[PDB]
């Protein structure tokens, strides 16, 4: 009667039924194992606490993210998380309904083939499909033309689009994402006087950034006002009760997106990459692309990011037209909403890939299925 | 990745 | 100015001082501080003593002293203790230098809070009123003693380890990492283990007692499995040391596993990845043109790396990483890979050599230091970097 | 004043040498790199700017940028720096001693020519110089007077039909597709395989890989089918770090972009179609001569089998009643430089130069009327 | 280029 | 240190 849409986000997993406006399962992608001897034999010990629980008891586990910068590194962890989400949380058998999967652009074909083979062989799903997060973002936004800023936890990419067609030759993928920002935040927090190394403190710093970070319209002016540090410093309460005061670090780490040179990467910022991508497009569609700029992902919720992007683009672009930035307040789950809407479409009921055709043809079929 | 970058 | 410059490394464990243009340090003393104490157990006063004593004399008379360490991991705990130590070393019996017309070189650890640097520079400018000072990174102070413009430093010592790779001279700040392992910790662990053996130890002076035993007996292995099988199948590796009181202790198995914490931080409740693994990861995370040059030239700096067998373990681990994570076991292509660890004989003191050679040519020109004049102004500090 | 210097400002490489020699005396790529890091060591205040083979050697800590893009200069400071380097460090010849010869692609903006002439006459005060076209020098090197030139360089590909003693300026077609786009597409596909390359150093690495392990396919579909049976076509390359990369279909995929520009998304035609259109636009009688002679030059046309594929495509498109011949000299890389040297050595050309007196009295516009 | 295309 | 570790 319905289908399930699963988004294997680089740092989080979103899943739910096709038709619902909100996901029914939102847990981070953590597959933790005990570090200590395994000494206790009573009430509850399990070889690998992977999943939602892992966050609660992270203090005695070596948390490892199965997916790194959009590409899977450990297949056992991914299969374990898939099994957990399908059974423990959703409690829906794979055979009952099909599954929808999404992945970042410009990914290796090996990952796609392995994922399709595992899905068709292990869980024997009746049918499935592979799509792109940006197109689902367009579907969720209810628009047919624009440029997508899919700045996820692991990968940031853009895909120019036009009415009824796309431009595969103008796709740019940047490895910079939330994980690098967290690493830089840890490094600077070290320069302040607070040290964080293990993965538990990695989660702590991730929460701190999620709660007390914002972008700066002007870097130099903000630094000068920080020189007069009497109205910008803020305090955060650690689990142990210790209080940490954060000043310039609030608006320093986000600036790494516009200044990749801070981490040492010889690349350009998101504004420069979007400008280059739009310039590579045809002249006529440049106006439409400028007039519509959709952004999505968990790395673009920092207040003031839209204003800074607008200012930078207008400064770079000619000052004779109007540039508009659209920032929906629900961009976190835009990909899932788009996937659900696409699945609900009547015309898409035949585009699925079934077991019979997959077995007769082979894993290479998915490669030709909408690129 | 296999060559270039880690993943 | 007086054309007089003294180079010092006010580290954590030991403090070294000397003049520029000197092959070897003139004076070497440790950082020991302790107020007089009387132990009802044994021993009474024999010779003269003072309320506050530090320096080499502690190493000989710690029996009747409450020895404490002022600095660990290169960070400030006790401002007054460091002030007393600085007064002692600057006194007329350790250095005997004129503060008002002298310059000094400081080597603070990389990746440390700016508060320590600010406090130390302010203290030097105010309490002692030095005309000028400087702060340098261990990378130059090490690579400059043998003429190397490119390499990776694995400097390890009391406190924490550090790494500061440099390619063609230009710095690479985004490829430095820190771990919570050092000699002091290897000591805490020789201790939990000899405790198991059945000996009760304190944390006041015996901490310094185990230093010599670790220096003589403790050694690192080549292969953990073979050495462990040898230890459990034989008892020839047993050895002892004569304690100051004449007591004799047996240590045959604990002398080998203590250094293993360097490659297995799990043993001491640290989520580390290993020195060799960390080095491989850091090299890989860089660009490509620099990986081969970094591997070709590598240095083993610091007194804590003088353990016998560390170079062999490191090179073997690096080769294993190269085999497994790149070639997937293809040994045939692994033969041509080459590594040459740089292990100068003077690995006990190389930073002082770098400072001396730097001051040899960077003394005539006055545009290098933080001159006393700039201190009196505001909107100051971060003069150079 | 005994000889002259010929400099070819290639879109990706620079060729220079004395007039008379059969081989260039200076062959280095056009790279103007600057440091990207901060710098800590004190015993070095070295060369804030880096050019030439030095830049190639230490490319790992530099942001390499090509001064010339698709045949048109974008940064004049970089071009002047490279000119100074080539003149002094490599050639070690003062500009005043001998004149200089310059070449540029057809259908280039007049602003570039005027600026180049002004800079050459003002900064280096060269006694005289001239501006020519690479294709005509290719003809001179080939020792022929009639044919069609396929000057597929690193930045621009163009054709210029010629006849005995005259040219056809109204049948000149210039295509922006060149080696740089091929390298970008190769990077994109290498990403699809599983190998990632983004920065400029890996750009040079991929350029070398293409230079060493790329070839054209007579039939695309047959080659793809044989790739489906991938047991005899895959080849391995050794990276500087020691990693081994296996390349299969990518060897014959990227070159096909020349014949199928739609791969990159460009709404244009292939080299075969453009040459056919150019020859058709010519007069009927000279079509036979143009078919009988087809000179090609440039660094993008060294792929083995390219000549055979071009011959097959042209014969299929052209009527099957005459003979079409492709001439592929094994030294087409430096054909332009050889032609420039031969032209300079010509006695009649000793008076066609442009000197400082006439340039100053007339102005920069003189070069525009000098042989178009 | 200056207008149209990059170069 | 001040937060994390002692020093
Ligand atoms: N409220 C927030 N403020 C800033 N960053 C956030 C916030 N919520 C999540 N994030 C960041 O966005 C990431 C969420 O993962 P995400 O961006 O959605 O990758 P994906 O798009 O592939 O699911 C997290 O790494 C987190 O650092
Ligand atoms: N021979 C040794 N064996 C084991 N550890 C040693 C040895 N020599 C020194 N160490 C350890 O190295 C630490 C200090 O080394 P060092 O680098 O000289 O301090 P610093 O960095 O201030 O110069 C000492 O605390 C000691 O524990
Ligand atoms: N051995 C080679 N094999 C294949 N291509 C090559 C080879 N050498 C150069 N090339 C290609 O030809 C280009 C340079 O040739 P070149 O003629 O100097 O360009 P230009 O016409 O602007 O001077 C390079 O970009 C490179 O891609
Ligand atoms: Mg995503
Ligand atoms: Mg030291
Ligand atoms: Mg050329």
């Amino acid at each position: 009667t319905t289908a399930l849409v699963c988004d294997n986000g680089s740092g989080l997993v979103k899943a739910g039924f096709a038709g619902d406006d909100a996901p029914r399962a939102v847990f981070p992608s953590i597959v933790g194992r005990p570090r200590h001897q395994g000494v206790m034999v009573g009430m509850g010990q399990k070889d690998s606490y992977v999943g939602d629980e892992a966050q609660s008891k992270r203090g005695i586990l070596t948390l490892k993210y199965p997916i790194e910068h959009g590409i899977i590194t450990n297949w056992d962890d991914m299969e374990k998380i898939w099994h957990h989400t399908f059974y423990n949380e959703l409690r829906v058998a794979p055979e009952e309904h099909p599954t929808l999967l999404t992945e970042a652009p410009l990914n290796p074909k090996a990952n796609r083939e392995k994922m399709t083979q595992i899905m068709f062989e292990t869980f024997n799903v009746p049918a499935m499909y592979v799509a792109i997060q940006a197109v689902l973002s367009l579907y969720a936004s209810g628009r047919t033309t624009g440029i997508v800023l899919d700045s996820g936890d692991g990968v940031t990419h853009n895909v120019p689009i036009y009415e009824g067609y796309a431009l595969p030759h103008a796709i740019m993928r940047l490895d910079l994402a939330g994980r690098d920002l967290t690493d830089y935040l840890m490094k600077i927090l070290t320069e302040r006087g607070y040290s964080f190394v293990t993965t538990a403190e990695r989660e702590i710093v991730r929460d701190i950034k999620e709660k007390l970070c914002y972008v700066a319209l002007d870097f130099e002016n903000e630094m000068a006002t920080a020189a007069s540090s009497s109205s910008l410093e803020k305090s955060y309460e650690l689990p142990d009760g210790q209080v940490i005061t954060i000043g310039n670090e609030r608006f320093r780490c986000p600036e790494t997106l516009f200044q990749p040179s801070f981490i040492g990467m010889e690349s350009a910022g998101i504004h420069e990459t979007t400008y280059n991508s739009i310039m590579k497009c045809d002249i006529d569609i440049r106006k439409d692309l400028y007039a519509n700029n959709v952004m999505s992902g968990g790395t673009t919720m920092y207040p003031g990011i839209a204003d800074r992007m607008q200012k930078e683009i207008t400064a770079l672009a000619p000052s004779t037209m109007k540039i508009k930035i659209i920032a929906p307040p629900e961009r976190k789950y835009s990909v899932w909403i788009g996937g659900s809407i696409l699945a609900s479409l009547s015309t898409f009921q035949q585009m699925w890939i079934t077991k019979q055709e997959y077995d007769e043809a082979g894993p290479s079929i998915v490669h030709r299925k909408c690129f | 990745w296999x060559a270039x970058c880690p993943a | 100015q007086g054309r007089k410059v003294v180079v010092c490394d006010n580290g954590t464990g030991f403090v070294k001082c000397g003049y520029a243009g000197s092959n070897f340090p003139e004076h070497i003393f440790p950082a020991l501080v302790g107020r007089p104490i009387i132990r009802s157990t044994t021993k009474v006063g024999n010779i003269e003593i003072k309320d506050l004593m530090v320096g080499d004399e502690a190493s000989e008379l710690r029996s009747m002293l409450e020895v404490n360490y002022p600095m660990e991991n290169g960070i400030v705990r006790n401002w007054d203790d460091m002030k007393h130590l600085w007064d002692y070393t600057f006194g007329p019996e350790k250095l005997n230098i004129d503060t008002r017309n002298c310059k000094i070189l400081l080597t603070e650890p990389p990746m440390n809070p700016t508060k320590n640097r600010e406090k130390i520079v302010e203290v030097m400018f105010e309490t002692y009123q030095f005309s000028g000072v400087y702060v340098a990174i261990q990378a130059v102070l090490t690579l400059y003693a043998q003429g190397l413009l490119t390499g990776v430093v694995v400097d390890s010592g009391d406190g924490v380890t550090h790494i500061c790779p440099v390619y063609e001279g230009f710095s690479l700040p985004h490829l430095t990492r820190r771990l919570d392992i050092a000699g002091r910790d290897i000591t805490r662990y020789l201790i939990k283990l000899l405790l198991l053996r059945g000996y009760a130890f304190n944390h006041s002076a015996d901490f310094e007692t185990v230093r010599m035993i670790k220096e003589k007996l403790c050694y690192v292995g080549y292969n953990i499995e073979q050495e462990q099988k040898l230890a459990l199948e034989t008892t020839v590796l047993v050895e002892s040391y004569t304690l100051p009181d004449g007591r004799i202790i047996k240590v045959g198995g604990e002398r080998f596993e203590a250094p293993e914490a360097l490659f297995q931080p799990h043993l001491i409740n640290v989520e580390g990845v290993g020195v060799a693994e960390l080095l491989f990861n850091t090299i890989q995370a860089a660009d490509i043109d620099t990986r081969s040059e970094f591997y070709k030239h590598i240095v083993l700096s610091g007194g804590s790396t003088m353990y016998p067998g560390l170079p062999s373990r490191l090179e073997r681990e690096l080769k294993q990483l190269y085999l497994e994570r790149v070639l997937k076991g293809d040994v045939e292509k692994l033969s041509k890979f080459k590594i040459r660890i740089e292990d100068p004989p003077r690995r006990k003191h190389m930073v002082f050599l770098g400072g001396a050679v730097l001051a040899d040519i960077m003394k005539d020109k006055d545009n290098f230091w933080m001159t006393r004049q700039e201190y009196q102004e505001k909107g100051v500090r971060v003069l150079e970097k």
